[PDB]
């Protein structure tokens, strides 16, 4: 009914061979920056990462549901490591079902979720669902405050699906890291510490923890004096 | 499963009889005789007590006759515990009717409801029937004095005089012999005690072996105290 | 509750109790009837009920039900103390969704002959309904312990009449019961 | 009548009697004795199959911090009773704010057994339960429950095929000592007594693997490891 | 709003009920009969919320008819009004109360007495010589309090009703399109003008 | 309320103030806020006293069942039971719990369950109205593997400041020390800690 | 006892539940299943009969995982074993939901035992026609259990069920005598293969496929895994050469 | 539960066989008796031990139902224990919680009889294999003694006995009972009547006796409410029984 | 209402005023607020009187049944636990605020319970509209080593502070004293400091001042 501890933006991007998703490590408690080691990117197998924003208690509930789903999928399934592994699309559809059912019981999971992955055919998967069950896909996805600031920057790289094959992992990762820096400049509930995950159809999941926003520019602040007339 | 142990109460025999009802009726044929007589001016209920000992409190034992309300009483033959269950239900029904209509329940409505309860146990639920026959004595402003009987089947019938329990063929014979429509309550008291005396299988009818009640004109409803039973037994010349 | 108006007062005397009520039935300011007696009895126990007249009727019918079943099971009429407990438990059974009523019990215990009132066992006087505060003033001024039944009648009657005269929603006649172990007298009072 | 818990014409419950027979299926004897401030349970352990893990073979259960239970009878019903007793004790502490007494738990489990004697759809459990504690009020306590729903407190008790031999030897000891308890200050000597007495009654020496031992003290119930039983057995060999 | 009026005279009960039905802006009907015969000698008139009144009155009518068939007997007007009061008193505590005010006029053929009961939607029942619901009493009771006599004939009762209706038509701002008048007596129920 | 738990070399110390308030009235000046749910699992309660007492009683019951069926619960298991209660009833229950416990393998662990029923394992936790005023102090002064004495001092200083600044905090400082050696209860009076 | 055997939960005069004994006869008709406890793990193996050429090799899997860390294998009415494993999976999920740790193997054993024993309490239910060998690795190491239709279970060093149980049990006895220090997981896999092959010197009416699984702290990180490929072929080779 | 049907049914002769078999269980039970005096009631029973190691003091054959009502039984002890628990609860929930008053003896006996009757007719249960003697006092009816049988039929008695010795005991009680009997005489007669039916050993450990008598304000446990009566039910100690037996 | 509890060296005292109010009106000058849960367990309630009565009656019934079941003297912690859980179930909608005091085999106990189900232990407690005045007295005069007579004096002084200074409190002081190993000593109207002075005249009317329309006898 009301979110208490909250994560903030998850941002993500397709690139030629995969998907990148990043989220910062902060649990805020209103304006109090209370918890600073909250991982909000949940890998599911080697082919999927779930990025969660919003209520951290509901996030922990979803993470439990995802671990249970992997366990259940392994039951009586000798190919659970192979052609009957969970796909990103299965995980997304399950989460979207849960979210919409919870909404329809007036008891929402107060989250926005991005499922990033690579399908077994090598297709990039990147889809959003929120607490309403509203779903959409785009070459770039961002939740929360990142929807307003990160998406413009990432779309300057990937404006349409025909930009995806032109976009390397280096360019996409640089764009994601710069967008995280911009969020640290401009989101009062952000952290300079973030996690980033790369899901490549060739090189698999690479999950980078304890990244820090670097190369911030602040020295121009020395010149700012008063609010108008103070010399 | 449990099907092995189910005796299947509520089934017809090939003759179309309900055997549990017939066997409950047999049970009642070993219970103490009860008699109802409808006089012109009232109703007599009389019953024989089967349990007797010098150590029984006959002065506080009230096992045969029960008030259902201020206007209706029952005499019981058979399993007193089952009767007490049904009597409590009837008392509640009479008070529900008074609450709804602000009028005292008609006697037939009470009798019909209790007979329908008894019928239900013969048709559904797989339970044994209630092993009790009732005589109902009541007054209402529609028919006045009314005497009913009911049995485990949930049949009920109206009577001028009736007997239930052990000796009922003999009792009904004597009642046919001596009953009259004009007779007063004080005549019917004598006829009741004389019939019990001639039908009892004890050596002599005595005030400890008796329960007695009257409904007579408002209507008053008297359960006789044992001294009053002594008085009436000497007045009738039986003791 | 106040929609209908009404007041009940009970007092103990020397080997006696009095219980009295107004007769008005209202619908807010509109007077509907002056035949709405608020005092009921169940054998020798008297119950006054003030408040919502539908609940007054419903509770009277319910206590008739319960005390008839009591007499049938117990083979004796209910006593005032037992009836007070019965009223209390029956009203608290609707602790949520209450009956909007103020009961007043009066009577004399058949065995001890002690006069009893409740609304507890506040032995001097008990007051209920719309003019409760006028009644408290009157009774606390007029009441004396151990009044004989005739003086108890005068005291309770003057308390009721003068309190009712200062309540808009109650009046149009009053009834007083004077209760003794052998004898109950009902009296009707004119109001002016 | 032989198959469900209804009366025979003799008023017997054959299924309850046959549930008593099931209590000896395991051919195990148990012994309980009271000290001044401890209670000791001895049970035989028979582990003939070399492939068993002996640490998993136990008929002694820790019900709560303070209550031990030893079971005679097949382990599945024993584990049923143990789980139920554990749940009851935790629930009692939650409802009432204090640790369930051993006698109260024994009463509750006996009432469950009575229900199985009275409702046809549940069989009796084929187990005899001996509860032991040091009660906060009653001190060291032994209460034993059976398939009839009977329970009583004991000064000491034994259960199993040879329970008469152990019981008569205990009775003779109390006749020798004129006391209701074992007069020793510390539980190790009560254990050594109980083992010595089981040896004398059964006529067999025990290895540390042939026994299991439960001790209730004021603070806790606990079960001895095989090496603590070794220490007690060598103490008996040397004392 | 609706007008229902009742007068118990020596020999009979007169019930008068307004003919208008109004929904929102418009008079839909000018001829509506706001009564149901509950039994050959018992009539109920009703006023209140749209739909509730007729649903309630027809449920009552069906139950009284069922009783009469089961017993082969007619309930007294007392018993009917007690039953109706019980149903209304229940409804106050129900999940959707019947917002229905009734007058029950009957002739008790055991007492040979007319009886008029007023029952509000709360289940406040009162036997009265004459009765009304809502604002109709505000205009009519002073006429009835002034002129009513218990020994009035039916014709005197009807003339007094005419005076009450004329006063309503004068002072009450709604147009209720007149009244239907029913008489309940020893011969049963008839409609009059 | 001001509550702490601090892991240290030998285990964990729980600390609390003793003030319960109803508005500005101090309804209980000597409250014990340190509730045992298991022998070496304790909680600090903050928020609704009725909710947190009901939860703690239910957790103690569930952990007694766990103990009799499955052996000794871990502190993580207790925190999970607290979580399930706080989370499934988050609309009705206003409970911010700190759970602290010792076991010989994990040593001291601290879990905080804020409002909403998230669980956070932490090397130390602060909670309650008075914790706001000591976030900076605790961040500047906590260090891993303090001695018992250093940890007691750290709690005493922190809670003394929380009491100084928060009207809803005060009275005595209670501590529970959980180690291999056992459970030890400490109390510090105002004339000790107000001199700090 | 021809009077007392028609209904579950009836005691005979000698105190026996004959329907449970008949369920045991159903178990004894099943194929051989075994379990071996090794120094850090458990090995499960089962005889799968090749009733025809038409069965797809390796595909009709009989061993079941519970959670990620428990293996279950059973002999008798295979559908009753699946039913029991479905309950076990529910119990494990419930435990992990309330207590976030994986269910301890003794706890899981009792949950199953209570569920099986409950099928002996009423005449409205049949006993389980399976005996189940199950176990795994938990925080306290490896545990091996065998559960009977009565609900009776114990811990075992090695266990055998089914038609070949007696020869398997004798070979497990010898294996436990000869390796008192505890067998290794890979050697336990080889021995399990040998023991199943020897048990199939009974019941030789048909060919059979060996299926093996294991759960080992060193070899599987305490997760239940099927033995496949090289190590399975090596185990089969060891079993065949130990016979031939 | 698939046993929704009655296990007690009429035979062709009209017998309820299970009830007669329950009465046979009762008649094989240990003897219990009751005697009503002018000023009290005695109920008494033999305590048969199951073992010399059993603490018969831990098994209560005589139970307080209310401060003024006591019960004793013959037959199946566990059934009695469960009936005692149900009787206590129903005395509270069906009466004390409504009327602020403990039930009269006859009404509690009715409630017990109802519980017993339902076991003769409801699905899937056997009758209770016990007969109860229920002794009590109430302000209006005074002292009462009732027998309740497995059928749920109940009868008020001046004196009675149940169980194995009940025929000889009832004959002795018919010899000895009279309307002028005081409670000390009733206790003496009770002890005599049990002496003739105990299996030899006869003392305050092998006998359980309780009285309904005077109010006992020392057992009430509080002071300052003059209208609060002490309990009239009192179990005699083994020492009181021995003291009386030595003077017998 | 003023209620206090005071522990002393071998027991506990609870005390209450006796005024019941209906708003600003004194409905009953001598209401008994100390209610027995069991012989040696007593409670006193602030808030709405009916809820205190009803929860006390229910808990006392269950405590008596539990004592019969266990064959043991009831414990104050059981009354506390049952009250706590009942009130929590009703989420504070039962407006009972209680002090529970008693003696049991484990010793003397004193608890408060709030309508939401929160409990605390204390050596001294106060509840109700007079609780602040009573607590001021308790805080200024309570000591760890109180005798029985000191504790009775202290408790009645705290109630008197409520009586004189809180409008919602008045009339008499009721006391119950529960010593370890002794019967509970209930002291109804231990103090009567508020006796009304005699009126300036008698207001007994002469017989016949009231006009009677008609009389009839009622049959009963």
């Amino acid at each position: 009914q009301q979110p208490i501890v909250t994560g903030t933006s998850v941002i993500s991007m397709k690139y030629d061979n995969g998907v990148i998703i990043a989220a910062d490590n902060l649990g805020s408690y209103g304006s109090l920056l209370r918890f600073n080691g909250v991982e909000r990117l949940i890998p599911v197998g080697d082919n999927t990462v779930v990025g969660i924003s919003g209520d951290i208690s509901d996030m922990q509930h979803i993470e439990r549901l995802l671990k249970d789903l992997v366990t259940e999928n392994a039951y009586d399934n000798p190919l659970a490591d192979a052609e009957e592994a969970l796909e990103p699309s299965y995980i997304f559809e399950y989460l979207a079902t849960v979210m919409y059912q919870r909404r329809s019981k007036m008891n929402p999971l107060w989250n926005a979720i991005i499922v990033a992955g690579v399908q077994s055919n090598g297709d990039q998967f990147l889809r959003y669902v929120n607490l309403l069950g509203v779903t959409y896909s785009s070459p770039t996805l961002a939740t929360g405050f990142g929807a307003h600031m990160a998406n413009p920057l990432l779309r300057k790289v990937v404006d349409r699906e025909s930009d995806i094959p032109k976009t390397t992992v280096q360019v996409a990762e640089e764009a994601i890291v710069n967008a995280m820096r911009v969020l640290y400049y401009r989101d009062a509930r952000s952290s300079r510490n973030f996690s980033l995950a790369i899901i490549d159809k060739n090189t698999g999941l690479t999950f980078k923890k304890n990244l820090q926003v670097e190369n911030m520019k602040w020295d121009f602040a020395k010149d700012i004096k008063g609010y108008g007339t103070q010399k | 499963g449990s099907r092995r142990y189910d005796s299947r109460t509520t089934i017809f025999s090939p003759e179309g009889r309900l055997y549990q009802v017939e066997y409950a009726l047999e049970s009642i044929s070993h219970a103490g005789t009860a008699i109802g007589i409808m006089a012109s001016d009232g109703i007599v209920l009389a019953a024989e007590r089967k349990v007797t000992s010098t150590l029984l409190e006959q002065d506080t034992s009230t096992e045969k006759l029960y008030k259902l309300n201020d206007k209706i009483a029952v005499a019981v033959a058979g399993l007193t515990a089952d009767a007490e269950i049904l009597i409590n239900t009837a008392r509640i029904h009479a008070q529900n009717y008074l609450k709804t209509y602000n009028e005292d329940i008609p006697v037939e409505i009470l009798v019909r409801r209790l007979s329908d309860i008894k019928q239900g146990y013969t048709q559904h639920g797989g339970l044994r029937p209630f092993g009790v026959s009732f005589i109902y004595a009541g007054y209402d402003d529609r028919y006045g004095y009314q005497l009913y009987t009911s049995n485990p089947s949930g049949n009920y019938t109206g009577w001028k005089a009736i007997s239930v329990g052990a000796n009922t063929s003999a009792a009904q014979t004597l009642l046919q012999m001596d009953y009259k429509d004009d007779m007063k309550v004080d005549d019917a008291i004598e006829l009741a005690l004389k019939t019990l005396s001639k039908t009892t299988d004890s050596s002599a009818l005595t005030y400890d072996r008796l329960e007695f009640a009257t409904i007579r004109k408002e209507v008053y409803q008297k359960i006789f105290k044992p001294q009053e039973i002594k008085d009436i037994l000497v007045k009738t010349g039986i003791t | 509750s106040s929609i209908n108006g009404g007041i009940v007062v009970a007092m103990t005397g020397k080997d006696c109790v009095a219980i009295a009520c107004d007769l008005r039935l209202g619908s807010q300011s509109l007077g509907v009837s002056n035949k709405f007696e608020k005092i009921f009895h169940y054998g020798h126990v008297f119950l006054g009920i003030t408040g919502l007249a539908t609940d007054v009727t419903t509770l009277n019918e319910m206590f008739r039900y319960k005390t008839n079943l009591y007499k049938l099971k117990e083979e004796r009429a209910i006593e005032p103390e037992t009836f007070t407990q019965l009223v209390s438990s029956s009203l608290y059974e609707r602790r949520f969704g209450p009956y909007f009523v103020g009961p007043v019990v009066a009577g004399i215990n058949s065995k001890s002959g002690k006069p009893f009132i409740a609304g507890d066992e506040a032995k001097d006087f008990i007051v209920s309904g719309t003019a409760s505060d006028q009644l408290f003033g009157m009774c606390e001024s007029l009441y004396e312990p151990n009044l004989e039944p005739e003086d108890l009648f005068e005291t309770i009657s003057q308390a009721l009449l003068n309190a009712a005269d200062r309540d808009a929603l109650s009046g149009w006649g009053a009834v007083v019961y004077i209760i003794k172990k052998d004898e109950v007298v009902k009296r009707y009072l004119k109001m002016r | 009548d032989r198959h469900i818990t209804i009366f025979s014409p003799e008023g017997r419950l054959y299924q309850v009697e046959y549930a008593f027979k099931a209590t000896n299926q395991t051919n195990i004897n148990s012994l309980a004795v009271r000290g001044k401030d401890c209670t000791v349970v001895i049970s035989q352990k028979k582990v003939p199959d070399k492939l068993l893990d002996p640490t998993t073979v136990s008929y002694i259960f820790c019900i709560s911090r303070t209550i031990g239970m030893v079971v005679n009878g097949p382990i599945p019903d024993a584990r049923n009773a143990a789980l139920r007793a554990k749940a009851e004790a935790a629930e009692f502490r939650y409802k009432y704010g204090y640790d369930m007494p051993c006698d109260v738990l024994a009463k509750r489990m006996a009432n469950l057994s009575q229900i199985y004697t009275q409702r046809a759809y549940m069989r009796p459990l084929g187990v005899i339960l001996t509860f032991v504690s040091v009660d906060e009020e009653l001190g060291p306590s032994i209460y034993k429950t059976d398939p009839a729903g009977y329970y009583v407190g004991y000064k000491a008790t034994a259960t199993g095929p040879k329970q008469q031999e152990i019981t008569t030897n205990l009775e003779n000891h109390f006749k020798k000592s004129k006391i209701d308890h074992i007069n020793e200050e510390s539980w190790e000597k009560v254990v050594e007594f109980a083992i010595t007495h089981m040896i004398d009654a059964l006529g067999t020496e025990f290895s540390k693997n042939d026994l299991e031992v439960g001790v209730a003290t004021k603070d806790k119930f606990f079960t001895l490891s095989a090496e603590n039983i070794e220490e007690r057995l060598v103490a008996i060999a040397e004392q | 709003m609706d007008i229902i009026l009742g007068i118990r005279v020596q020999d009979s009960v007169i019930l008068a009920s307004s003919k208008a039905v109004t929904r929102g802006i418009s008079v839909l009907k000018d001829s509506d009969d706001k009564t149901r015969q509950l039994s050959p000698h018992t009539l109920m008139s009703f006023a209140g919320e749209a739909g509730d009144t007729v649903q309630f009155a027809e449920y009552i009518q069906a139950n009284i008819q069922l009783y009469s068939i089961r017993e082969d007997y007619e309930l007294s007007p007392q018993a009917v009004s007690s039953f109706v009061r019980q149903e209304l008193a229940k409804s106050i505590r129900s999940r959707r109360p019947y917002q229905v005010n009734v007058l029950i006029g009957g002739y008790d053929k055991k007492k040979n007495k007319p009886e008029l009961y007023q029952i509000d939607y709360l289940g406040t029942k009162v036997e009265l010589p004459y009765g009304a619901h809502g604002y109709s009493g505000f205009y009519t009771f002073s006429l009835l309090d002034h002129h009513y006599r218990p020994d009035m004939t039916t014709e005197e009762g009807l003339d007094l009703l005419k005076l009450c209706v004329q006063e309503l038509e004068k002072r009450m701002p709604m147009d209720f399109k007149g009244v239907i008048v029913k008489i309940v007596d020893k011969d049963g129920i008839r409609q009059v003008d | 309320t001001s509550i702490m738990a601090v892991t240290f070399k030998d285990g964990v110390i729980l600390g609390a103030d003793s003030r319960t308030t109803t508005g500005a009235y101090i309804a209980n000046r000597v409250t014990d806020k340190l509730t045992r749910v298991h022998d070496k699992i304790w909680c600090c309660r903050s928020g609704s006293a009725a909710d947190t007492q009901a939860i703690a009683d239910i957790v103690q019951y569930h952990l007694e069942l766990y103990t009799s069926q499955y052996g000794t619960p871990s502190t993580e298991t207790a925190a999970s039971v607290f979580k399930e209660l706080c989370y499934e009833n988050k609309d009705n229950l206003t409970a911010g719990i700190i759970v602290a416990g010792y076991d010989d393998k994990n040593k001291g662990e601290v879990y905080t369950i804020p409002l909403g029923g998230s669980v956070h394992k932490l090397p130390y936790a602060i909670a309650g109205s008075g914790s706001t005023f000591i976030y900076g102090y605790c961040d500047k002064n906590f260090r891993e593997n303090m001695s018992k004495e250093e940890t007691v001092d750290f709690i005493k200083h922190s809670l003394s400041q929380a009491i100084k600044w928060d009207g809803s905090s005060g009275g005595v400082i209670r501590m529970v020390v959980l180690t291999a050696a056992g459970v030890e209860r400490l109390i510090f009076y105002p004339d000790e800690y107000e001199q700090l | 006892g021809t009077g007392y055997d028609l209904s579950n939960s009836v005691f005979s005069p000698d105190g026996r539940n004959f329907q449970v004994e008949y369920a045991v006869k159903a178990v004894e008709n099943g194929t051989t299943s075994i379990g071996i406890k090794c120094n850090d793990g458990v090995v499960f193996a089962v005889e799968k009969l090749i009733t025809s050429k038409l069965l797809v090799p390796q595909k009709n899997v009989k061993i079941q995982v519970v959670d990620r860390h428990i293996g279950c294998v059973y002999s008798g009415l295979i559908p009753d074993g699946r039913h029991l494993v479905n309950r076990g999976r529910e119990e494990a999920a419930s435990f992990k939901k309330l207590y976030k740790t994986p269910i301890p193997i003794p706890a899981f054993a009792d949950r199953l035992g209570q569920y099986v024993q409950a099928h002996t309490l009423y005449n409205s239910v049949r006993p389980f026609g399976v005996s189940t060998i199950f176990g795994g690795v938990d925080k306290n190491g490896a545990h091996l259990y065998m559960l009977e239709p009565s609900g009776s279970y114990w811990g075992y060093k090695g266990a055998a069920t089914g038609k070949g149980r007696q020869s398997a049990k004798a070979e497990l006895e010898k294996l436990v005598d000869h390796h008192p220090e505890g067998l290794s997981a890979r050697e336990a896999v080889k021995q399990a293969a040998k023991i199943i092959y020897l048990a199939h010197e009974d019941n030789k009416e048909k060919d059979f496929e060996l299926e093996i699984s294991w759960c080992s702290l060193s070899e599987t990180n305490g997760l239940h895994k099927f033995v496949k490929g090289d190590l399975l072929q090596e185990a089969i080779d060891f079993a065949q050469k130990e016979i031939n | 539960d698939r046993y929704s049907f009655s296990l007690t049914t009429f035979s062709p002769s009209g017998k309820l066989g299970q009830i007669d078999y329950a009465l046979t269980a009762v008649k094989q039970g240990v003897t219990s008796l009751g005697i009503k005096a002018t000023n009290g009631v005695v109920i008494a029973t033999e305590k048969k031990s199951s073992s010399p190691l059993a603490m018969s003091e831990t098994l209560s054959k005589v139970s307080l139902l209310t401060p003024d009502i006591g019960a004793v039984y013959s037959g199946m002890g566990p059934d009695y224990r469960v009936l005692v628990d149900k009787s206590r609860k129903v005395a509270h929930t069906s009466y004390k919680r409504i009327y602020g008053e403990y039930p009269p003896t006859k009404l509690l006996v009715s409630e017990v009889a109802k519980i017993m009757q339902e076991a003769t007719q409801s699905g899937g249960v056997r009758p209770f294999g016990v007969s109860l003697l229920i002794a009590g006092h109430d302000e209006f009816n005074g002292f009462s003694l009732y027998q309740v049988d497995p059928s749920g039929s109940y009868f008020p008695w001046k004196a009675t006995a149940i169980g194995k010795g009940s025929v000889a005991a009832k004959t002795f009680l018919e010899k000895r009972w009279n309307d002028e009997l005081e409670l000390e005489d009733a206790i003496h007669i009770a002890l005599l009547t049990l002496k003739e039916s105990v299996e030899g050993e006869f003392n305050g450990d092998t006998i359980e006796l309780a009285i309904i008598g005077d109010e006992n304000p020392d057992l009430l446990g509080y002071t300052g409410i003059p209208t609060d009566k002490g309990p009239r039910f009192r179990k005699l100690t083994s020492q009181e029984i021995n003291d009386r037996l030595e003077a017998l | 209402t003023t209620i206090v509890g005071v522990k002393f060296n071998n027991g506990v005292v609870i005390a209450a005023d006796t005024r019941s109010t209906q708003g600003p009106i004194v409905a009953d000058k001598n209401c008994a607020k100390l209610h027995r849960i069991s012989p040696k367990i007593w409670c006193a309630g602030a808030g709405t009187a009916a809820d205190t009565e009803a929860v006390t009656q229910l808990i006392g019934s269950n405590i008596e049944l539990h004592s019969l079941y266990t064959s043991r003297e009831p414990r104050v912690v059981s009354a506390l636990q049952m009250l706590k859980q009942h009130l929590f179930k009703y989420q504070g909608h039962i407006g009972a605020y209680l002090i529970v005091a008693g003696v049991d085999p484990t010793g003397s106990h004193l608890f408060s319970i709030h309508a939401h189900g929160s409990t605390d232990v204390g050596y001294y407690l106060s509840l109700g509209s007079g609780s602040l005045a009573a607590m001021a007295v308790l805080e200024s005069h309570w000591k760890q080593d109180l005798t029985k007579e000191e504790a009775i004096k202290l408790a009645s002084d705290a109630i008197q502070a409520g009586i004189w200074n809180d409008l919602g409190s008045g009339s008499n002081v009721d006391v119950c004293v529960m010593e370890i190993g002794k019967d509970a000593e209930y002291l109804r109207n231990y103090l009567t400091p508020n006796v009304r002075e005699e009126k300036q005249k008698s207001y007994k009317f002469p017989r016949g001042t009231t006009a009677v329309l008609k009389e009839s006898i009622v049959n009963i």
